[PDB]
């Protein structure tokens, strides 16, 4: 591969890592628009616009977990806002459901989720973290929200 | 009678003039016939004698003052130490000795120096963003004083004053990330009353009964946990955490989110009060199971008894069936007149739940808005709340945002 490192199981990119290789130009620079990095079954991060993936170690930078995501583990190794992956992005986290305090089961029923207005809860959880809620899909518990940077 | 002249004492002028120059605030505590008022600007206590003049008071100085703001003060069970509780630290002050016919500190000197010791100082400087969410004393009146600290890392640590930098016990309950489980973190805890428990509960043997205290832990999302603490027999790293306690009956709104305060009333079976930022108060009976469950006997909406503010809960020294709630709108008193109907044998089986349900349909608690702090422009929370226990009638002291001393009744 021409610079990019991604080996953690379950992770992928759109375009695929193989496609990113061929996109690399004569001077070895990988610039792509609308790039996505995801982990099958847990979520993904969509970066609208052009980004320079040249010599980025995505294994060390991007971390997608259940109901959680991290980009750049420490602030010291983080580039300024607008450069690298520290920029505007749309995050999707899957398997996001509340737990019934009586049965201790996950609440996946759309009607039940509308009863407790889980969507409004996720709007609040987004603002409190500096993000803007976008939508929620009960069938898969997909919580989509935009972030100004990481 | 001090109920008459205390609001005119100069200490409130002093504190009021200190204004012109998050945790819920409580800058006052009482001991004997004395009232202690924390003066943030001078990092000292102003002590007013209530029993036995408007200008007279003692100043108890910190030999080594705290540099972080003190939000709450908390007298120890043995009453020889005061916890100075802030967001960015905790400091313990040792009270000086009394002597003289009036039992004044150090014979009535105008100013008395008090020894202080910081607690868990490493955790608040090493991790800059680590904050204190809740603190209390281990309830024992016999053992060395121990403070219990819940920090923003979702960990509870217990410290002896003999080793204030090294926890005697740690309870891992399990910000760089974006997360949907933002409420899976502890915001408060409260100890229940003394209980005798089998020594086998802590892994040791002999079929012998030991002293322990139930520790109830409240998550922001409203979930509750329970563990029994014995400073002698508990392991250094406590892992026998029970919960989340199932909450019965099933509620359409799942009892919401945004829980902010918990109180264990001193009764058997234990009864928990869970308060939310929206003004919801849940009265929960702890039913024995090995995981116990909660039966929400009733719910009270303070928004109706008059709302997005932090709510603080206070026990009543006289009656286990009464507690008080402080918020930006003032003080509410809540009387659970049905507490005395619940017997000590109650369990968590179906027939017990049905009996509790049937009983809740013919019993209701008494809620009263006893003090109103609502402004004419932006509401402000109170700074102090204390119930002076007198058998001839409890007197309540409430210090407003401007250090006005309201007394009830």
């Amino acid at each position: 591969m021409a610079g990019i490192i991604l080996t953690k199981v379950g992770y992928y990119t759109i375009p695929s890592m193989d496609d990113l290789a061929k996109i690399t130009n004569e001077k070895g620079e990988c610039i792509v628009s609308d790039f996505t990095i995801g982990r099958k079954g847990y979520g993904s991060i969509y970066f609208e616009g052009d980004v320079n993936l040249t010599n980025l170690n995505l294994d060390d930078i991007v971390h997608i977990r259940r109901k959680e995501v991290v980009v750049y583990l420490d602030d010291n190794q983080k580039p300024p806002v607008g450069e690298g992956l520290n920029r505007k992005a749309e995050v999707t986290l899957d398997g996001v459901w509340p737990t019934d305090k009586t049965s201790r089961c996950l609440i996946k029923s759309p009607d039940r989720l509308a009863d407790i207005n889980y969507e409004g809860r996720l709007e609040a959880v987004s603002r409190k973290q500096g993000a803007q809620f976008k939508e929620y899909r009960p069938e898969t518990g997909s919580w989509v929200f935009k972030v100004s940077h990481f | 009678l001090w109920q008459t002249w205390l609001p005119n004492h100069v200490v409130f002028l002093r504190l009021r003039e200190g204004l012109k120059n998050l945790l819920t605030r409580n800058v006052v505590f009482g001991l004997g016939g004395e009232l202690f008022l924390w003066d943030g600007e001078d990092s000292s206590f102003l002590v007013v004698r209530l029993r036995g003049a408007l200008s007279q008071y003692q100043r108890l100085l910190c030999i080594n003052p705290p540099l972080f703001e003190i939000y709450q003060v908390l007298l120890s069970p043995t009453q020889h130490h005061v916890a100075l509780i802030g967001i960015k630290g905790l400091m313990v002050l040792e009270l000086p000795k009394r002597w003289g016919k009036n039992s004044e500190f150090e014979g009535g000197k105008s100013t008395v120096n008090c020894s202080t010791t910081p607690v868990a100082e490493r955790f608040f400087t090493s991790s800059t963003s680590l904050t204190l969410k809740h603190a209390a004393w281990y309830p024992s009146e016999i053992l060395d004083p121990h403070v219990v600290l819940l920090t923003s890392d979702n960990v509870i640590r217990i410290y002896s004053l003999r080793e204030p930098q090294t926890p005697t016990n740690v309870i891992i309950l399990s910000g760089r990330a974006y997360t949907a489980s933002l409420g899976e973190t502890a915001v408060a805890f409260d100890f229940g009353p003394l209980a005798a428990v089998p020594k086998t509960l802590f892994g040791q043997n002999g079929k012998d009964e030991v002293v322990a205290y139930p520790l109830y832990i409240l998550y922001e999302n409203g979930e509750t946990f329970l563990t029994y603490i014995s400073l002698l027999h508990s392991p250094g790293n406590i892992g026998k955490l029970l919960g989340p306690l199932p909450m019965h009956p099933a509620a359409e709104d799942n009892y919401g989110y945004d829980a902010c305060a918990v109180l264990c009333l001193p009764c058997v079976p234990n009864i928990l009060v869970i308060a939310t930022e929206s003004g919801m108060l849940y009265h929960c009976v702890v039913l024995e199971g090995l995981i116990p469950s909660l039966y929400v006997f009733e719910c009270v909406e303070l928004e109706l008894a008059l709302f997005s503010c932090p709510v603080k809960l206070h026990r009543d020294p006289k009656c286990p069936s009464r507690y008080h709630c402080t918020h930006e709108a003032g003080v509410h008193s809540v009387g659970l007149t049905w507490i005395h109907k619940l017997h000590k044998f109650l369990g968590s089986d179906e027939e017990d739940k049905d009996s509790l349900q049937e009983l809740s349909t013919e019993q209701k608690c008494f809620v009263e808005h006893i003090l109103c702090t609502k402004p004419l422009r932006q509401p402000a929370p109170i700074r102090g709340f204390w119930i002076v226990p007198d058998i001839l009638g409890p007197t309540m002291i409430c210090i407003t945002s401007t250090y006005e001393c309201l007394i009830w009744p």
